[PDB]
């Protein structure tokens, strides 16, 4: 009756919309810019991850990661 | 609650008396004699 | 939304959405306590019919005789003597502060109008009352009325 | 007659009530070299206008109290307050700087009175005034 | 962001022969006792010692490591005693039938007495601490372990006082650093009560939980293997529990409910325990855990993310608040008492959420059987949570004395109720009126009626009722909340709520606390007395600037007793006396929660159950008929309870026995100060004075008799001392002769 | 301590318990617990959930006087200017509501002396002490005799 | 004449001290305005005669209830 999905295959697909949907989030609006040291990615692409900054990348990523697992386990629980 | 004892009406209309008329007299006219010229 | 009260800011007291709205201005100036024109007679008539018919609510039903066939008599006592009380606290309190003179601003303040008033709130008050019990007496009588039974 | 520019301020509760338009109220006036927040008597905070200001208030104390911040919680130390009692008569009454000069500071002209030739401890028997209206200190 | 001056201060001893040094009106010497008396009251007052907030920063920094320090002797003085001084052991053996005892009574002058017989062969006074039922939760099953904790205290104490002296003799923070407090915010939310969380969670999972299933099975605690054997050996972590076959990576896979072996959401008691099943609260302190490292993400720091509560605060304006909360982080950031106001005021009602949720969810093991205990903690942390909101109401005043600046405060939330205090009180007095009529009203009316032969006239369940509507909706909905609202959760949080009546030994842990129209009147005398408790205190936050009366009363200070008889009298304008007559009725006010609650678990709650399901109550049930009269209470409660007490004598509870009257002594001893003043008693000194000038006996010192303010402080501090001495003496005396 | 001294000693000599006074009077406890606790029990018991006596005033009657005596520590403990200060609140409520304006009080409102409170204050701590006591001493020994 | 008579310095006061102090102060006569030594005892005179009165009117209450209401 605590019944979770337990697997692999989508799971990844899973969180990584969610890192999608965060670095949308955070170029969406942000107090982005400059903070510590970032090793700089060009424009947007793979690099539209690293162009938010050194903590903002670290930072998004954690938010995707929280989002993910949010949205995992909630798809996972379902409804009924 | 009446009693054995004669004239026993008495009580019977003095005790309001002393209950409502008595104070809500004396009461009114004392609030009117403060109220003066000083 | 709140500011000070008639411009003057150093009159200790606010203009709010309670104190000095549209509304409150328009019901509580409409009351029959400030309903521009009326002479003090009516002004306590209204007062008193307003209260003396609520008045007989607490006793009717909550009284020491709320539990007899007397329930509706016993609530009508209570009320009279309750507002005979007041009226006479009201006269008299007409009868100390307008000892002196009068002020001709508000016909309701001076010893002439607030004894009006008075009156006013006295008959106003007791006819409240009985017409109320008159009501829950015949109540019967009221329930057919209005649903037709009597047609 | 004499007037000046209502500080600016939002309203509060704690100032005036009936006495004002019935028995008196008291009046405040001073100048500032400019426009600085200072706290009301009746509690919360106001500015006043650069220049002359004018401000009723309902008793005396509450004018000196604010007379002695004008004069103790600026830089520019505001000592150019004066007090007036109004009356709803429309008559004014000038009340401190009294005769001019503040009362801290002696000053020739002021009649003395409520002085004593006498030490505090020579004052007489109340046995010896009985059943008069005066007290020792009469 | 850290900034440091070295060695701000040389260490040297010859301060400490200089008292009143901190203070230049005390620094030159005493020449009257009052001298004396300020020298105490003025020692913790770093404000008026220094107007620099850099250095009183420091000073309080180093304060605390100083308080932490002896916390910790203290902490440790517990374990020490549960390790050599007590019958923890002989406790855990038969948890039910043993009695908590720790502290023996040496023999002398007949006090031996007090080590009365507390079963299994042990002599001693009995604990009301729950301080053995702590231990078996924690997983303690041996001395040594506690005495080893003992030890581990006093290096933390002397350690914790080390940097006490390290932060302010030899590395002292700047005033810069104190104020970092987007950060010092995201370290407590996350570092402090996080990880603090999420670090006891896995001792509950890995030495707690494993332990404590055995004592279930009453496998009796030597046989049971030692906490790290669990580690060393995972085959047995597994035995118990099955999840632990796929240990680590589920968690990483997110798989997690593989884990609800030993994670669960049982929510209710187990019914050998009498506790919360630890499966819930390591599972709960898991869940609370990361809840509170993501909430320490949100404000700014270094690295350009989060929050600027300044930002915040300002972005918040709405058309009935002017400029709204501009400013705030300001005070909040420059002054420590503005700081100090709130935190107690939540401090303290929390302290107070603790003891009314401790007692209807008992989270520890025979807690709910040992009524003693449950009535213990729950009216001691009623009274902490007590007495700090009162200081919520001192230093709330304190800093519109001292640290409230009109111009950084000027049309915002702050100056704005400034402007209608009039308008508070006079609402706030009206409340109190009609909750005082409305409820204490009530009972005068029963207790009239009832000896009037009026019994179908008076407010009860049987005559005429005031049924708390709501109350009771609140409860069939928590009832009937598994399977609906809450479906992965199994029974009810609390059994208060409804549902089966647990029972643990023939004693009632928890069971349903039905409300009826007694306990809608004692409601409201509650929310009557709390009321008037915040009238009194908040209106001595708000008038402590200044009046009608004084317009000028900030001058005057926070701690003045008056303005002389003038104007009728000024006596207590003073939001110093505004605590002071706060005090007594946070304390009337708590006396009736605890009356409250002593009473209706006696009556209504605790008892024997007989095998059958059918439960006898220590007062059969006498509350909704006797506590809606004060009569009721004085001979039902009070005459009937208090036998317990003053019988006491030749017991080894005779110490509750003179200690009830101990407490009676002081409270009628703080009348002598409470009624009097200065006046009378510095012309009786004059007269006895004299005596000592006759034979050449004079003080240097010269006698004076107290201030008005420390006579009315000494005055509150005796009443609420044998007040509460009273009641002390008075529940341990009752809840340990019933069970 | 009087009268207490004089009742105890008498409910023992009127009981033929001499013993009990001369055994227990040497302590307070003995004082508390036979003396007071012990000879309220017929008193407490004028009126209860069950029913309803001839003393049933002194029941009454002994409460009362525990409220009044109760209600002295107030003018007693706090003092004039905390009072002076939560009235003119309440003069501006009045002075502020509606419809209430309309009646002006002749005597403005005002807390009491610091004299007066002082002797409200032992007024009510006065008769609280004879009315507690008096309704103890009859009904405890015409409960008894 | 406003309420306390025997003394204007009550009289004057504008607030609800008036009440309160006219009565602590009625029966303190030596405070009284104009209060000379002859006329103060001659009202103390006259004040006992009221009181003892008042003793012979109470025992009359006593006797008159216990021969009308009671069993003697
Ligand atoms: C945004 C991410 C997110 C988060 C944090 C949650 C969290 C939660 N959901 Mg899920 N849910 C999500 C997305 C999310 N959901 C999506 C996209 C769907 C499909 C539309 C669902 C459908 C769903 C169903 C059907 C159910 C839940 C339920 C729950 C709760 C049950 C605990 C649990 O089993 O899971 C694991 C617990 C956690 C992952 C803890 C998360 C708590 C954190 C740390 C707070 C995060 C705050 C947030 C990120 C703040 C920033 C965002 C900003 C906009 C404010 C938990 C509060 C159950 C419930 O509560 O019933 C109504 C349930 O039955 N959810
Ligand atoms: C001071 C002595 C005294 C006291 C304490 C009482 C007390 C009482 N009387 Mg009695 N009464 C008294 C003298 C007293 N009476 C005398 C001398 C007579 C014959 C004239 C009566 C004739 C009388 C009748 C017919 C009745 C009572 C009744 C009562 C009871 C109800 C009150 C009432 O009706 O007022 C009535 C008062 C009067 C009729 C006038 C009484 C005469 C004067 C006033 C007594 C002197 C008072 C004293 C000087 C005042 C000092 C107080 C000071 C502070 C001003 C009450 C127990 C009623 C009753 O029996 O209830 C069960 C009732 O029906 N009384
Ligand atoms: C701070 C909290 C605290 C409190 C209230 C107590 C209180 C007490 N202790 Mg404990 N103690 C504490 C902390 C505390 N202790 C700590 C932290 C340690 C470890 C260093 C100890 C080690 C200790 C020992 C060895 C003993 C006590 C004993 C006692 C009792 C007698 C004290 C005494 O000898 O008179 C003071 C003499 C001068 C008394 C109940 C004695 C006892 O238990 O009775 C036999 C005892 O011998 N304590
Ligand atoms: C973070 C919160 C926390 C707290 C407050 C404690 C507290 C305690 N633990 Mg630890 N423990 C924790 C986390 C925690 N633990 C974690 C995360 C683990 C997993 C490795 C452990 C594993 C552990 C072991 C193996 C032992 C303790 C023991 C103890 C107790 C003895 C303290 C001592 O003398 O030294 C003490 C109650 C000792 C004990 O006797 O248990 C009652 C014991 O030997 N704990
Ligand atoms: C911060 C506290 C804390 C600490 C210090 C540990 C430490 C440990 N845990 Mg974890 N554990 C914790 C909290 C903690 N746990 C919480 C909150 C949960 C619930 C999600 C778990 C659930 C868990 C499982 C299922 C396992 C561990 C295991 C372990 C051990 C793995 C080391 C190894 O074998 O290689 C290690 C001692 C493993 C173990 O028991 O040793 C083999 C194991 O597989 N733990
Ligand atoms: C969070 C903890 C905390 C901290 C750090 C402070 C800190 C401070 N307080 Mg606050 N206070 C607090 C909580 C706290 N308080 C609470 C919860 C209350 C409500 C009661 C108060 C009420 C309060 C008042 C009214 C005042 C302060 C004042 C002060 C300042 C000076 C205190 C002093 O001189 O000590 C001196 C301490 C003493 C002289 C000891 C007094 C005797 C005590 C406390 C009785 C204790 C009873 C005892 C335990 C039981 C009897 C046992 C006995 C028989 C042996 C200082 C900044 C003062 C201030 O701000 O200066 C103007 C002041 O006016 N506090
Ligand atoms: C135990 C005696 C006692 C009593 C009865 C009170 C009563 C009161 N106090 Mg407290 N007070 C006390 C002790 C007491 N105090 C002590 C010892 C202290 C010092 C610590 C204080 C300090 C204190 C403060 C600081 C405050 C109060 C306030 C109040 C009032 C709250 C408003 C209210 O309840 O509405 C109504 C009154 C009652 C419910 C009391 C019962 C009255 C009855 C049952 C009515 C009787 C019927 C009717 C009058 C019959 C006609 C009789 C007539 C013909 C003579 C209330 C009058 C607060 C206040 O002023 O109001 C906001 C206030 O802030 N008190
Ligand atoms: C023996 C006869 C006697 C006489 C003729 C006087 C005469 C006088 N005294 Mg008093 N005195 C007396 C006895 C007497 N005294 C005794 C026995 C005491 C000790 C208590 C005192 C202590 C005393 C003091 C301290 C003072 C006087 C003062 C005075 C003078 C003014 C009195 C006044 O106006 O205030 C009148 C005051 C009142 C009327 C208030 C009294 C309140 C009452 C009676 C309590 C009632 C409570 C309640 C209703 C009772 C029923 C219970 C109910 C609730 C069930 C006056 C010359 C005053 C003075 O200034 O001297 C020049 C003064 O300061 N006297
Ligand atoms: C059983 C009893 C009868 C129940 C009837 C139901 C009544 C429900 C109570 C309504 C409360 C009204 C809230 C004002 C809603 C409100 O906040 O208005 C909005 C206004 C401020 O709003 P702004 O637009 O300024 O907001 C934006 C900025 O201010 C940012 O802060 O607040 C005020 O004006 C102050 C008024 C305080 C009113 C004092 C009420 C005291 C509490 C009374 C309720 C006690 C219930 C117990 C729990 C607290
Ligand atoms: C407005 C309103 C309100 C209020 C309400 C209320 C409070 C109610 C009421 C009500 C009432 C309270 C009403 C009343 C009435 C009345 C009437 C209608 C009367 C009458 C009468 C009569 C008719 C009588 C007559 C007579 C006389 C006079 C004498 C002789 C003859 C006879 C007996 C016939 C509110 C604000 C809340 C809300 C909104 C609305």
């Amino acid at each position: 009756q605590a019944s979770p999905t337990t697997a692999g295959w989508s799971l990844s697909v899973g969180i990584i919309m969610c890192l999608c949907n965060v670095f949308a989030f955070v170029i969406g609006y942000f107090a982005i810019q400059k903070t510590g040291k970032g090793k700089d990615l060009a424009l947007p692409q793979l690099a539209s991850k690293k162009t938010f900054g050194l903590p903002e990348l670290l930072a998004t990523m954690s938010f995707g990661h929280i989002l993910g697992a949010g949205m995992v386990l909630g798809l996972a629980s379902s409804g009924i | 609650m009446d009693g054995s004892y004669a004239a026993s009406y008495l009580p019977w209309i003095l005790i309001p008396m002393v209950g409502w008329l008595f104070p809500a007299v004396t009461m009114g006219l004392l609030f009117i004699h403060i109220e003066s010229e000083g | 939304v709140v500011q000070a009260y008639n411009g003057d800011p150093f009159v200790g007291h606010l203009s709010t959405p309670i104190s000095d709205s549209a509304f409150t201005r328009t019901f509580i100036g409409n009351l029959p306590a400030y309903r521009k024109g009326l002479s003090p007679i009516l002004r306590g008539l209204e007062v008193g019919m307003a209260h003396g018919y609520f008045l007989i609510g607490p006793w009717t039903l909550l009284g020491p005789l709320r539990d007899s066939e007397y329930q509706y008599i016993g609530g009508l006592i209570g009320a009279l003597a309750l507002i005979l009380v007041a009226t006479a606290a009201l006269s008299s309190y007409g009868l100390v502060t307008f000892q002196g003179e009068q002020g001709s601003g508000d016909t309701l303040q001076t010893a002439d109008g607030w004894s009006q008033f008075a009156a006013g709130f006295f008959v106003g008050g007791m006819g409240g009352a009985f017409v109320a019990y008159f009501l829950l007496e015949n109540l019967s009588v009221v329930d057919g009325i209005f649903r037709g039974l009597f047609n | 007659e004499l007037s000046g520019q209502p500080p600016k301020f939002g309203g509060s509760t704690g100032g005036l009530l009936s006495k004002a338009n019935r028995e008196e109220k008291y009046a405040i006036t001073w100048t500032s070299a400019s426009e600085q927040v200072f706290e009301m008597p009746t509690g919360g905070a106001a500015i006043m206008n650069e220049g002359e200001n004018l401000l009723y208030l309902a008793r005396k104390e509450q004018c000196l109290a604010l007379g002695t911040q004008l004069r103790t919680k600026f830089k520019p130390k505001i000592q150019d307050y004066k007090i007036y009692r109004v009356y709803p008569s429309g008559e004014v009454q000038y009340l401190h700087p009294a005769d001019g000069v503040f009362p801290e500071k002696v000053n020739e002209g002021r009649e003395a009175q409520g002085t004593k030739t006498r030490r505090i401890g020579q004052n007489p028997e109340p046995v010896t005034i009985k059943f008069s209206g005066k007290a020792p200190y009469e | 962001k850290v900034s440091v001056d070295n060695n701000p201060v040389p260490t040297s001893f010859e301060k400490w022969g200089k008292p009143g040094h901190f203070d230049r009106t005390l620094a030159r010497g005493p020449k009257t006792t009052t001298w004396i008396w300020n020298l105490h009251a003025n020692a913790h007052d770093f404000d008026s010692q220094t107007s620099d907030l850099e250095d009183v920063s420091r000073k309080i920094f180093s304060a605390h490591f100083g308080h932490l320090a002896v916390v910790f002797v203290w902490l440790s003085g517990m374990y020490f005693h549960g390790a050599k001084f007590s019958n923890y052991e002989g406790w855990l053996a038969d948890p039910t039938h043993i009695k908590p005892s720790a502290q023996v009574v040496w023999p002398i002058v007949g006090q031996g007495i007090l080590n009365g017989d507390v079963g299994g062969g042990f002599h001693g006074i009995q604990i009301t601490s729950g301080l053995f039922y702590l231990w078996r939760a924690s997983g303690f099953t041996d001395s040594y372990q506690l005495y080893c904790t003992a030890i581990g205290g006093l290096v933390m104490a002397a350690l914790m006082l080390f940097a006490g002296w390290f932060h302010y003799h030899v590395k002292a923070p700047k005033l810069e650093w104190f104020q970092n407090v987007e950060s010092m915010m995201n370290h407590h939310l996350a570092g402090l009560l996080g990880l603090g969380s999420l670090g006891w969670a896995g001792h509950q999972i890995h030495v707690s939980m494993p332990i404590n299933k055995l004592l279930d099975a009453g496998v009796a605690p030597k046989d049971i293997p030692l906490p790290h054997e669990f580690i060393l050996e995972p085959s047995k972590m597994a035995e118990l529990y099955p999840s632990f076959a796929q240990g680590l990576t589920p968690f990483f896979t997110l798989n997690w409910g593989v884990y609800s072996d030993f994670l669960t959401f049982k929510g209710g008691l187990n019914p050998v325990t009498g506790g919360l099943w630890l499966s819930d609260t390591a599972h709960h302190h898991l869940a609370i855990a990361v809840l509170f490292i993501i909430a320490g993400h949100m404000y700014r720091t270094n690295w350009g993310i989060g929050h600027s509560m300044k930002e915040i605060l300002e972005a918040h304006k709405g058309p009935f608040t002017g400029e709204g909360h501009k400013g705030l982080y300001e005070i909040l950031t420059t002054s420590w008492h503005a700081q100090l106001a709130i935190n107690l005021a939540l401090l303290g009602s929390l302290t107070i959420i603790v003891a009314q949720h401790m007692y209807a969810m008992p989270p520890y093991p025979y807690q709910a059987i040992d009524y003693a205990t449950q009535l213990s903690l729950f009216t001691h942390h009623m009274w902490i949570g007590g007495f700090l909101i009162v200081g919520a109401g001192a230093h709330g005043a304190i800093f519109m004395v001292r640290d409230y600046d009109p111009a950084k405060n000027v049309n915002n939330l702050l100056d704005r109720m400034l402007r209608h205090r009039d308008a508070i009180i006079s609402h706030l007095n009206w409340v109190c009126i009609f909750l005082g009529f409305h409820s204490f009203g009530l009972y005068i009316h029963n207790d009239t009626m009832r000896a009037l032969g009026r019994p179908q006239d008076m407010f009860s369940d049987t005559a005429i009722q005031l049924q708390p509507i709501f109350a009771q909706w609140v409860q069939h909905l928590h009832t009937l909340a598994p399977g609906a609202t809450a479906p992965n959760a199994l029974a009810t949080a609390s059994y208060a709520f409804g549902g089966e009546t647990i029972a643990v030994a023939g004693k009632v842990a928890m069971m349903p606390i039905t409300l009826g129209t007694a306990d809608f009147m004692v409601h409201h005398i509650h929310a009557f007395t709390i009321h008037v408790t915040a009238l009194i205190l908040l209106k001595g936050v708000l008038y402590a600037r200044s009046s009608r009366l004084v317009p000028d009363k900030a001058n005057l200070g926070f701690r003045f007793p008056c303005d002389g008889p003038g104007r009728g009298g000024t006596c207590q304008v003073s939001g110093w006396d505004h605590v002071f007559l706060g005090l007594f009725w946070m304390y009337n006010s708590l006396s009736i929660v605890i009356f409250h609650f002593s009473w209706k678990m006696q009556s209504d709650v605790w008892g024997t159950v007989s095998p059958d399901g059918s439960v006898t109550h220590v007062t059969l049930g006498n509350f909704a008929q006797s506590a809606i009269t004060i009569n009721g209470w004085l001979r039902d409660f009070l005459w009937a309870q208090a036998a317990n007490v003053i019988n006491s004598y030749g017991s080894a509870l005779s110490a509750y026995g003179i200690m009830f009257l101990a407490g009676h002594f002081v409270f009628a001893f703080s009348l002598m100060f409470l009624f009097s003043g200065r006046g009378y008693w510095q012309e009786l000194i004059e007269s006895i004075v004299w005596a000592h000038n006759k034979l050449n006996v004079a003080p240097a010192i010269q006698p004076r008799a107290l201030s008005i303010i420390q006579g009315r402080a000494v005055g509150v501090a005796h009443y609420l001392l044998g007040g509460i001495v009273t009641t002390w003496a008075f529940f341990l005396a009752r809840s340990l002769s019933i069970g | 301590w009087l009268t207490f001294y004089w009742h105890w000693k008498h409910l023992g000599v009127w009981s033929g318990n001499v013993a009990q006074f001369n055994e227990n009077s040497t302590y307070l406890m003995g004082w508390f617990r036979d003396y007071l606790w012990a000879n309220s029990a017929q008193l407490i018991n004028g009126y209860n959930p069950y029913g309803v006596n001839n003393l049933s005033v002194w029941a009454w009657m002994f409460l009362f006087g525990h409220l009044v005596w109760a209600t002295g520590f107030m003018f007693l403990i706090s003092w004039r200017g905390y009072w002076q200060e939560l009235i003119e609140t309440i003069v501006w409520a009045h002075e502020r509501t509606p419809l209430a304006n309309l009646v002006r009080w002749k005597d403005k409102p005002v807390a009491l002396s610091i004299v007066q409170a002082r002797l409200v204050g032992l007024a009510h701590f006065t008769v609280g002490y004879v009315l507690t006591y008096a309704a103890f001493l009859i009904a405890s020994t015409a409960g008894k005799f | 004449t406003k309420f306390p008579k025997f003394s204007q310095d009550l009289a004057q006061d504008p607030t609800t001290r008036r009440i309160w102090y006219g009565i602590a102060t009625a029966h303190d006569f030596e405070t009284h305005d104009g209060m000379t030594e002859e006329n103060l005892y001659q009202k103390i005179f006259a004040s006992h005669f009221g009181h003892i009165a008042i003793i012979f009117l109470w025992t009359s209450g006593t006797l008159f209830h216990v021969a009308w209401q009671g069993n003697f």
